[PDB]
């Protein structure tokens, strides 16, 4: 769990120093990063329905 | 006794001669407080205790700020993040 | 004043070494941590590693 | 050997649930591990950063003047999946120095591969005159040293 | 009286201004929003799913993510009307008379 | 010949010049103002009660036009902004009702 | 056939739109008259402004031919103003209608090198000042997607107050006049960020112990700070 907290910091860090606030696509990605965040503790069936 | 020119002294007197006893019992509280963290800190603790910080909220499940710990959900070979 | 204060220069002592150490595991920790995510990302690269030549993706023509 | 692999990783998780379990001051209890865990390393050509962990913990608890930053920097450079990118140079030289593998220089901001010194210089006058003059040097400008009013007296530096 | 606003006071002059005849509704001021990425960015996603640009404009509709609309014109409606009746009969309400209903109105909304 | 066009010029200049007044205390230019707006148009009259029961995209799209004209929120207890509002409301929903709107950049 | 019959109420009925067209047309339903906005803040061109500048209040000079006739703010305004709105508030530093040192270029090329070295953007020489209006929505759509990408971030509203700020003292047409406002608001929200990094990352120092003359007057008052 740990190791996937830090998968996905990784992440939003890496998308959010490439899209800023004037990009359309930033809103959408954070949210589903956050839907990440989120669901860590769950495997990836039960995390698809929810973050798709 | 007294006189106008005394009125500073009157004064500072009577508004601080009764607030030694309480400067006197802060000082003890002060010192009781500081005993009573250096035997837990001798006892032992997971995490320091820094000892003249006003608090010290560290432990398994909390910062040294008084946020939770991050990656602190599983267990490390090493022990203790910290 | 002397007694208080040789105590506590000697818990003070201890106590710079405590903290030095335990932020040096917690750097440990996230570093192996990284380590972690970084050995199971080497696992989704293709056989035979990328192909630093030609652009990922070709999102347009050259004529 | 897949077999043998997958053993071996569930060998090397247990060993790591074990000295979780006992922690880093209670650590020379795991080291029934060690038999097995050198066998894997000679077998499948991997590393476990055995030797690396327990010095690290047995210097953690009587430390060194440096607070074990070595064992720290190689734990951590061990540790790495395809190997370490800082290394410290074994050498007859006094000074030990920190150097960078060429196959990772690309990643790095670096002309070469030494890293410099792995410990902080010594006081000397010498040097920190040879500093000072190279840094006047570099910059060139005409005006430094230069005293417009000194304190009238028979002693040169008034003051200092 | 009214005194001269510097420029370093301008970002509260532009949600509490001062008082006028004809006030907004400083509460609501931070709530008028219209989107100037609104079809852009509807085109952009539609087009990204994978529809045609004749599907994207029929699929289009206008935002709704603009100024809330006034209560009053739920509210007030009957009276409203009647007002707007009077003014149309008598030429907007000169020389007072649509202050009937004007007033009831007023006296509706603001309850002294 | 062109009274829909002219009437909307218009009606754009008195809401303009009633802010003005409002903004430089004039009552007696923002009461001329009010009386002027053009009030004796029985198509907008007639307009009103629907728009004051539409519901759906007719009401979106004129909802979006009076807010690209006029975006500020009036205050809900002045009876003259009110009006005014539904009134600019009306006169766009007779001309969204005759021939719709085309917001979209994208058309053809 | 008459061209905007229906079209002028303003005309029909004495109607000003502002005090301006008032004192023109003599209208007089202005009872507090009209102070007339002078040329030189009606339009002018952009201007240096610092002391510390050998050039100050000179027109600022571009690749092409301009009119070096400056705008001049007002530095001597009257107590009353009536108007306290931004819309006559904004023409005190600015002109509504922009700037007069817009270019016509005789090829594209020459707005090509401009833009390349940093000397025209039409962003900044071909607009007017932003209306009130038009600065709220702004504020308010740029807010809403703050508050989107992180709730529980404790810079949010710094970020928000200095694109506000931005967005009142006009930075698309003074973007150095803008930012010598903004810069204060920037540095608040670096302060926060490292705020919030070191309350999420546990940082913190061993504080030494209290000194001996931390009371200036044994009589006073110890008040703890955290
Ligand atoms: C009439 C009364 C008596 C008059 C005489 C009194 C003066 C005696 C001193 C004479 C020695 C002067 C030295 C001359 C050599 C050149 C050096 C020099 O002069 O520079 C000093 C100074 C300028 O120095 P500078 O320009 O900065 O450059 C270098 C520095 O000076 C120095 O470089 P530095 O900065 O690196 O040195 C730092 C440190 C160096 O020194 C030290 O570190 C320590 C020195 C202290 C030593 C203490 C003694 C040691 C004792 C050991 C033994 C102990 C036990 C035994 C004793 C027990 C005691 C009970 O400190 C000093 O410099 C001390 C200097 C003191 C200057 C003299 C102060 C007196 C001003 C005049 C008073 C006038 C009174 C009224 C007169 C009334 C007449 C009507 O100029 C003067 O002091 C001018 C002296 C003029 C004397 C005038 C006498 C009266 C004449 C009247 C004329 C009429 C017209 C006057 C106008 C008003 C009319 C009404
Ligand atoms: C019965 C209890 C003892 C009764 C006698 C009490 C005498 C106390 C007054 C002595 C002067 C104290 O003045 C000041 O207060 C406390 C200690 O008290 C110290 O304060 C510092 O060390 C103490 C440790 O005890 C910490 O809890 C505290 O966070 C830190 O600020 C200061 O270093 C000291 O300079
Ligand atoms: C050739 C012969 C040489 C003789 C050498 C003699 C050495 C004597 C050394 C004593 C030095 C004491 O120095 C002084 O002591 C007191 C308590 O004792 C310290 O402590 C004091 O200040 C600090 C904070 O300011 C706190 O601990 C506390 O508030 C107070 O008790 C001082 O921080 C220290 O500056």
């Amino acid at each position: 769990v740990d190791a996937r907290e830090m998968k996905v910091d990784m992440y939003e860090k890496l998308f959010k120093q490439a899209a800023d606030l004037e990009n359309p696509c930033r809103m959408p990605g954070v949210a589903y990063l956050r839907c990440l965040r989120d669901t860590l503790t769950e495997t990836q069936s039960a995390r698809r329905s929810s973050c798709l | 006794s007294t006189s106008p020119g005394l009125a500073f002294a009157n004064l500072t007197l009577l508004l601080d001669v009764p607030q030694l006893p309480a400067i006197w019992a802060v000082n003890a509280w002060r010192e009781l407080n500081g005993l009573f963290t250096e035997m837990k800190t001798l006892a032992g603790t997971s995490d320091l205790l820094y000892p003249s910080n006003r608090y010290n909220p560290q432990n398994e499940k909390t910062n040294r700020m008084g946020r939770p710990r991050k990656y602190n959900h599983g267990e490390w070979m090493f022990g203790n993040s910290y | 004043q002397g007694i208080k204060t040789v105590y506590a220069s000697c818990r003070y002592r201890k106590l710079n070494e405590r903290e030095i150490i335990s932020d040096r595991y917690t750097w440990l920790h996230e570093r192996m941590l990284e380590d972690e995510v970084e050995r199971v990302l080497l696992e989704q690269v293709p056989a035979g590693g990328f192909d630093k030549t030609r652009p990922g993706l070709l999102l347009g023509p050259s004529t | 050997a897949p077999h043998q692999r997958a053993a071996c990783e569930q060998l090397h998780s247990e060993y790591k649930q074990c000295l979780a379990k006992n922690g880093r001051t209670h650590f020379s209890a795991c080291t029934d591990f060690h038999s097995k865990l050198r066998a894997c390393e000679n077998m499948l050509g991997t590393s476990y950063c055995i030797d690396e962990g327990i010095n690290l913990m047995k210097c953690t608890k009587n430390p060194d003047p440096s607070f074990c930053a070595k064992e720290f920097v190689a734990m951590r450079e061990c540790n790495r999946p395809q190997g370490p990118h800082l290394v410290l140079s074994s050498s007859p030289s006094s000074p030990p120095h920190y150097e960078l593998r060429p196959e990772v220089k690309h990643l790095y901001n670096v002309d070469s591969t030494d890293l410099g010194s792995a410990v902080a210089p010594v006081r000397s006058k010498e040097q920190l005159d040879r500093v000072a003059d190279s840094l006047k040097a570099d910059l060139n400008l005409p005006g430094y040293g230069h005293i417009p009013y000194k304190w009238e007296s028979l002693r040169p530096n008034p003051g200092a | 009286a009214a005194s001269t606003i510097p420029i370093s006071q301008w970002p509260s002059l532009l949600y509490a201004p001062p008082s006028s005849p004809a006030n907004p509704a400083v509460e609501a001021l931070p709530e008028m929003q219209f989107d100037d990425l609104h079809y852009p960015r509807q085109m952009l996603l539609c087009r990204g799913a994978g529809y045609s640009l004749e599907q994207c404009n029929r699929m289009a509709q206008p935002d709704a993510r603009v100024t809330p609309e006034n209560p009053a014109e739920k509210l007030l409606k009957e009276e409203a009307v009647a007002a707007i009746a009077c003014l149309s009969q008598r030429e907007g309400g000169k020389d007072e008379q649509c202050r009937y209903y004007i007033e009831r109105m007023y006296k509706l909304a603001n309850k002294e | 010949s062109s009274p829909h066009m002219d009437r909307l010029l218009g009606d754009l200049k008195l809401l303009a010049a009633y802010d003005s007044a409002a903004g430089w205390q004039e009552p007696k230019a923002m009461e001329s103002a009010f009386q002027s707006l053009s009030w004796d148009d029985a198509d907008v009259l007639k307009a009103l009660p629907q728009y004051l029961n539409c519901r759906g995209e007719q009401k979106r799209r004129v909802d979006f036009a009076y807010a690209a004209l006029c975006p500020r929120p009036v205050d809900e207890k002045d009876p003259k902004q009110t009006l005014m509002s539904l009134w600019m409301k009306a006169r766009l929903f007779s001309y969204d009702q005759k021939h719709p709107f085309v917001l979209s950049p994208f058309a053809a | 056939s008459i061209l905007g019959a229906e079209a002028f109420p303003e005309l029909l009925s004495k109607v000003p739109l502002n005090p301006q067209m008032d004192e023109d047309k003599h209208f007089n339903k202005y009872k507090w008259g009209n102070e007339p906005i002078p040329v030189n803040r009606r339009t002018g061109s952009r201007m240096n402004s610092s002391i510390y500048d050998n050039r100050n209040h000179e027109a600022v000079r571009h690749p092409w031919s301009t009119d070096a006739r400056t705008f001049h703010p007002n530095d001597n305004p009257e107590a009353d103003r009536i108007n306290t709105q931004y819309s006559n508030m904004v023409s005190d530093s600015f002109p509504e209608g922009g700037f007069s040192d817009a270019p016509r270029f005789s090829s594209n090329w020459e707005r090509l090198l401009a833009y390349h070295h940093g000397l025209y953007s039409p962003e900044k020489f071909n607009s007017t000042t932003k209306t009130a209006d038009e600065i709220r929505l702004a504020v308010n759509d740029f807010a809403a997607k703050v508050h989107a990408d992180d709730p529980k971030n404790a810079c949010k509203y710094l970020m928000i107050e200095e694109f506000k700020c931005l967005q009142s003292a006009q930075a698309r047409i003074d973007p150095q006049g803008a930012a010598t406002k903004c810069v204060k608001w920037f540095n608040e929200w670096r302060q926060c960020a490292w705020d919030q990094e070191k309350m999420v990352k546990g940082y913190n120092y061993i504080e030494d112990r209290r000194a001996r003359k931390h009371k200036p007057y044994i009589g006073a008052p110890d008040l703890q700070y955290s």
